[PDB]
């Protein structure tokens, strides 16, 4: 390789290194599953359950 | 048995035990640290349940290591498909006997020193050829070729990229290498120097971006494939020993020992090698992983002519001041 | 001198503590753990002229290496004319890595 | 949004950079559906939409005889050949359905991009190395589900 | 309640042997290495979990093992296409003891959606699986709760300490059923988010 | 300095009657690796700390790990040469014994007449077998950098792939 590939090849190792230790700095992105609870919106397809009417009768 | 000469003698032995006992405590709890540090280094936590921060971590890996099941291929041969570990062990161990960490604290204050290292680097490329062919796989054996042919290329160039700080000590002695460094540092004179030690340091070891088994996996040509249980754990705080005993002998050649200013020798050994030990996980963590034919050909074509120029630039200056 | 050989009794106990304690890890490997069979766990999970070349290239470098490190120890006391040989020695070198560069034998790739 | 092109040459690096472009410009399709979000239905106003909107489902009994029958039998497709063609996340993907005139399908062929793309790979990778093999597959853009389907 | 592998049986368990054995159990389901094997798409919800925003490393089972020898765990994540069958079963009888075995996913614990000619009706037709995960993908925290599962799981199994004294067999506790446990605080949920918000 | 001098000397004498012996190519290299690690211990104990050094990291290091290299290369499994064990069936190795045995024999013999006031193990450094190798020996230093390139080019040419 040319000098100047090589240079400009050592810089960018250095900016890669730079923004990773940078990063190190940065703030957690973690769920912390299973102490902080998974948000869930209301219709997320888990669990199947069979409910009930209003006067308290299976509807199915 | 009362006697000062004798006392020493104990006390020197003693010495020389907590200097093995601390190193090899000191890279097994770095294979813990780098789980760590790659977790803070991607916005993450690592380990940090198996104890008090995860602490423990490094405990339960050795009790699954020691009580899983000792396994060796029945075509294997059992004699060199055990040794390998052995040396991939003890090779950087015995590498780090020669390391001052503190004014005196050293284990064998050697005339050769250096010297003594590039011995111990030989054996260990002896480590990985072993194992790749005990473990009677052609893939494993294709694997450990292309390893240590890598390995090769950077040993030529890693004594001579040492030479330098050698000319300006005007000695082999890692005393004298630290004495000499005494006002300024020889990362300013040996930059060079350290670069290409680094380089070839971190190539030794098998470290990222020199990391064959985790290169190609694809191939499934990896020369740890037929290991496990504490066969692995060897080759694996063997491995992590190199890195610590790489970065204390940079520390010690590049960066003035356990010179400083105001806090203990001590103290301040074990800082600078704790932040080499960081930067190779930093490396690890930031830099892709170059082909293997570029690999060899940046340690042929490049390196080795670098080194060479600079220890000739070196004695140029060295003589130019010998008024 | 007694503190001579303090450090090659400490020398001495720490190659025979580091490979007592490798012995002994590898030791407690094996006995430690049940053992299980199976029907392919028995089962395992030609190399080009370059890796010969490669290695060859490795040793003939590594012979003038030698040389050079015994240079480097005594830089001072060989003077300039230490120099001027160590010179034609390093050129000399340089020659024949160009050589091999420029004729291909360190080219793995086509 | 624009549709980003390569000079002429197509490598793995030339498509990596071409599939960040595209990234960019799904981007600027994302700003423009939240902009204007139209009002309206969400379901269309056919006898054929499977199934029908839920609370007429659930209160009145032709659209409950339409949801019954859908979801238990299945919507009576015409028999017909249809054919949809998309620009998918790996390529050009395509279904080609053939009804005979019953509740399911008589043949639904799907052209998926990854199947072509993994039979061009020897043609591409012929006189390279393994370790440009192996990033040849990474620049793909392939899963072995489009190319077994 | 323990089964034994050498017949439903009860606890072996000296009072020094049980520490022994506590602290070996808890050192394996604190270091469980997974089998980096990929077969559909729940291995891509499995890598999700690998990844920042669940970190299963905090578990101590991220190392991710590219060899079976090294691996203690296998997780079927995907469907086992009949073509994949020997190639699963050889991985796994090339990995060595302890191991356990996580079914992730509908294919893998029955053949899910695709009973289909070309695919094996659940991986417990040919290999023993140690926890089962219901989803057509689990999500990754689903992963990290069958993980918990099967750390529960080993922490009250028996193995021998040695090959060479005492018994050999593997005793495996006869854990009570999740369904069975959860049955309590399951049943007595009345009301739940509309689902008309976010 | 003695005890190791003499216990190193056994074990590198084993060790190469172990390899000149043994079928197992990388097994032979093995024991000669041993060897050559025992030689470097002699060369230690005799105050030879360069020559010791450059055991280890070339003739150990470099030069037996190219006829390991090649090994590994090779292939060498069940070799019909290798299977037959001409080399231990008596009628084969008694010879050449015998004419080594006379030869050790005449060679000890005028050993054993040479003045000896012992040797000091006074430890000659690496900094003057330097100091030496650019003096007076620096022709040698140069026409080995040529002789070196000789077998460089002879390598070369010989151990293509073509
Ligand atoms: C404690 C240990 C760590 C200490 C820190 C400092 C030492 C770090 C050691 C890291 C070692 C990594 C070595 C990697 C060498 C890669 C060389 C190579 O083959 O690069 C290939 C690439 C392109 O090659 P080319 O042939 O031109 O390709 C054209 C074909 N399309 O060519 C290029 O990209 C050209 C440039 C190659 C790389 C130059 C050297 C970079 C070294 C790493 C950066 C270190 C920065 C300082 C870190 C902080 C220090 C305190
Ligand atoms: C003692 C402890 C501390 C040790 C410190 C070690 C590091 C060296 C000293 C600091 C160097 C700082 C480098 C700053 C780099 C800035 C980052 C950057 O922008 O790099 C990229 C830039 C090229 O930009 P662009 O072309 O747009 O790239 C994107 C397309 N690929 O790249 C460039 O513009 C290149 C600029 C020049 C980089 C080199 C500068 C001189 C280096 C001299 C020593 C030689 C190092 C390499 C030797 C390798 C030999 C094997
Ligand atoms: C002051 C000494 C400076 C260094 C001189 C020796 C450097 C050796 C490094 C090396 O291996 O260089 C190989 C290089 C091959 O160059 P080539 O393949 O022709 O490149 C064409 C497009 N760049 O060849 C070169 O770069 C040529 C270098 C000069 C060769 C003549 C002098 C040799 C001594
Ligand atoms: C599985 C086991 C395989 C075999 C492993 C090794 C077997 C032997 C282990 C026991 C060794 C006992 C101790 C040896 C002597 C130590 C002290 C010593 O060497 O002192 C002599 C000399 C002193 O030099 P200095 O301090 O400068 O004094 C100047 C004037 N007095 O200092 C010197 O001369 C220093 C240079 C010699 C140091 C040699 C160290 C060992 C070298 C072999 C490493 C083997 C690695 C593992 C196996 C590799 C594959 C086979
Ligand atoms: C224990 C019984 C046998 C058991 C089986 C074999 C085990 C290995 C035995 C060989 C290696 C150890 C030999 C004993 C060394 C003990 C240290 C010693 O002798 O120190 C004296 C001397 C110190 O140097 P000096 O300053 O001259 O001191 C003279 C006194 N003031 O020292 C010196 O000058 C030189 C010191 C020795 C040279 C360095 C170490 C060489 C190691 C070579 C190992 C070869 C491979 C062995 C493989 C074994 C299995 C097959
Ligand atoms: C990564 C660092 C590895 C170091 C291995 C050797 C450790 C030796 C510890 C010696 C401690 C005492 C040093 C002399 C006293 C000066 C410092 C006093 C405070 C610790
Ligand atoms: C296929 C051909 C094989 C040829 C093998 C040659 C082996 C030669 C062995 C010579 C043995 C000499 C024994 C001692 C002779 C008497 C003492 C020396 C001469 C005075
Ligand atoms: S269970 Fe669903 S998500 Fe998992 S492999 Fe099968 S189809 Fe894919």
């Amino acid at each position: 390789m040319t000098l100047k590939e090589l240079l400009v090849g050592f810089g960018t190792q250095v900016r890669s290194i730079w923004m990773i230790g940078l990063h190190a700095f940065a703030k957690r992105e973690t769920r912390m599953y299973p102490e902080e609870p998974v948000y869930l919106p209301p219709r997320y397809r888990g669990r199947i359950v069979l409910t009930r009417d209003p006067d308290g009768e299976e509807r199915c | 048995w009362i006697s000062p000469e004798l006392i020493e003698i104990l006390l020197t032995i003693l010495k020389a035990v907590v200097i093995l006992l601390v190193v090899v405590t000191c890279g097994a709890f770095m294979s813990f640290g780098e789980r760590r540090l790659l977790g803070l280094f991607q916005n993450r936590y690592g380990p940090n349940r198996v104890g008090w921060g995860g602490s423990l971590q490094l405990v339960a890996d050795m009790i699954k290591m020691f009580f899983k099941e000792d396994w060796i291929p029945k075509f294997s041969d059992r004699v060199i498909f055990t040794l390998a570990p052995m040396i991939a062990f003890t090779s950087l161990l015995l590498a780090f006997a020669i390391v001052p960490v503190s004014p005196g604290w050293v284990v064998a204050d050697l005339n050769i020193g250096i010297l003594f290292f590039l011995m111990m680097a030989g054996l260990a490329v002896y480590a990985v050829l072993f194992a790749g062919w005990s473990s009677n796989n052609k893939y494993s054996l294709l694997g450990a070729m292309r390893a240590s042919a890598q390995t090769l290329s950077y040993e030529v160039f890693l004594g001579l990229s040492l030479m330098g700080v050698v000319a300006q000590a005007g000695s082999f002695n890692m005393t004298d290498i630290v004495n000499s460094q005494a006002h300024v540092w020889n990362v300013i004179p040996q930059f060079f120097g350290f670069i290409t030690f680094a380089i070839a340091g971190v190539a030794v070891c098998h470290r990222h971006p020199f990391d064959q088994p985790e290169a190609e996996q694809e191939l499934a040509d990896g020369y740890h494939i037929e290991y496990s249980g504490m066969k692995f754990g060897l080759f694996f705080v063997g491995e992590y020993i190199g890195i610590v005993t790489i970065s204390a002998l940079m520390v010690t050649l590049f960066f003035g020992g356990w010179q400083g200013p105001l806090l203990p020798p001590f103290i301040w050994f074990a800082l600078k090698t704790a932040f080499f030990m960081m930067m190779f996980i930093l490396i690890r963590a930031s830099l892709p992983r170059p082909r293997y034919d570029q690999v060899m050909s940046f340690g042929w074509k490049i390196c080795l002519p670098l080194t060479l120029i600079n220890l000739l630039v070196t004695a140029a200056v060295i003589l130019w001041q010998a008024q | 001198s007694t503190e001579v050989i303090a450090h090659h009794w400490a020398f001495a106990i720490f190659l025979i503590v580091a490979i007592g304690l490798c012995c002994l890890m590898l030791v407690g490997g094996w006995f430690l753990g049940g053992r299980a069979r199976a029907r392919s766990k028995n089962v395992p999970f030609r190399l080009s002229a370059k890796f010969y070349l490669v290695a060859m290239f490795f040793v003939i470098f590594d012979v003038e290496a030698l040389y050079l490190f015994a240079w480097s120890t005594s830089i001072r006391e060989s003077g300039w004319v230490g120099f001027v040989e160590a010179a034609i020695f390093i050129f000399v070198l340089l020659a024949g890595l160009v050589y091999l560069v420029r004729i291909g034998a360190l080219d793995w790739t086509p | 949004f624009e549709i980003p092109v390569g000079g002429g040459v197509s490598d793995c690096y030339t498509r990596v950079m071409l599939k960040v472009e595209e990234l960019r410009q799904s981007l600027r399709i994302l700003e423009q559906c939240l902009n204007n979000m139209p009002e309206g239905p969400f379901k269309a106003d056919h006898p054929l939409t499977t199934p029908p909107p839920k609370e007429r489902t659930l209160q009145h009994i032709e659209t409950l005889i339409t949801h019954f029958l859908q979801v238990s039998w299945g919507p009576v497709m015409p028999a017909n050949e249809s054919f949809q063609m998309i620009e998918a996340t790996k390529g050009i993907n395509s279904y080609y359905l053939t009804s005979d005139g019953s509740t399911m399908s008589y043949r639904t062929r799907v052209r998926t991009p990854s199947f072509a793309h993994l039979q061009q790979i020897p043609a591409a990778i012929r006189g390279s190395l393994v370790s440009d093999l192996i990033v040849y597959l990474g620049s793909i853009d392939f899963v072995m589900s489009d190319v077994d389907r | 309640d323990y089964t034994l592998t050498r017949e439903i049986v009860t606890d072996p368990l000296n009072v020094f042997m049980g520490k022994l054995n506590d602290m070996v159990n808890w050192g394996r389901k604190n270091s469980i290495w997974p089998y980096n094997f990929g077969l559909s798409c729940c291995y891509v919800e499995m890598v999700t979990s690998f990844t920042a925003v669940h970190d299963v490393a905090r578990f101590g089972a991220e190392v991710l093992r590219a060899s079976p020898r090294q691996a203690d765990l296998m997780v079927v994540a995907g469907t086992c296409f009949t073509k994949m069958a020997p190639v699963i079963q050889r991985l796994y009888d090339q990995m060595l003891e302890p191991k356990w075995v996580i079914s992730m996913g509908a294919c893998a614990n029955s053949g899910g959606m695709y009973d289909i000619y070309s695919v094996v009706q659940g991986v417990d037709k040919f290999i023993p699986v140690d926890v089962y995960i219901p989803g057509c993908p689990p999500r990754p925290e689903a992963y990290m709760q069958a993980l918990m599962l099967l750390q529960e799981s080993i922490g009250k199994e028996r193995r021998p300490l040695s090959w060479v004294v005492g018994d050999q067999g593997v005793y495996r506790a006869n854990m009570q059923s999740e369904r069975e446990r959860k049955r309590g605080e399951r049943i007595a949920v009345t009301n739940l988010r509309t689902p008309d918000e976010i | 300095m003695e005890f190791a001098f003499y216990i190193c000397g056994l074990i590198a004498i084993l060790a190469t009657l172990r390899v000149i012996t043994h079928t197992n190519p990388v097994h032979a290299l093995l024991y000669l690796i041993i060897s050559l690690l025992a030689i470097s211990g002699v060369f230690f104990s005799l105050g030879a700390y360069f020559a010791g050094a450059l055991e280890i990291i070339v003739y150990a290091g470099a030069i037996m790990v190219l006829f390991v290299f090649v090994v590994m290369m090779l292939n060498l499994g069940g070799s019909e040469i290798e299977q037959e064990r001409q080399w231990l069936k008596p009628q084969v190795w008694i010879g050449p014994a015998i004419l080594s045995a006379i030869m050790l024999v005449v060679i000890v013999y005028a050993i054993l007449g040479v003045n000896d006031q012992g040797i000091d193990g006074t430890p000659i450094s690496a900094k003057a077998v330097g100091i030496t190798l650019f003096g007076p020996y620096v022709l040698a230093v140069e026409l080995a950098s040529m002789l070196l390139l000789a077998g460089l080019v002879v390598a070369f040419h010989v151990g293509r792939e073509e």
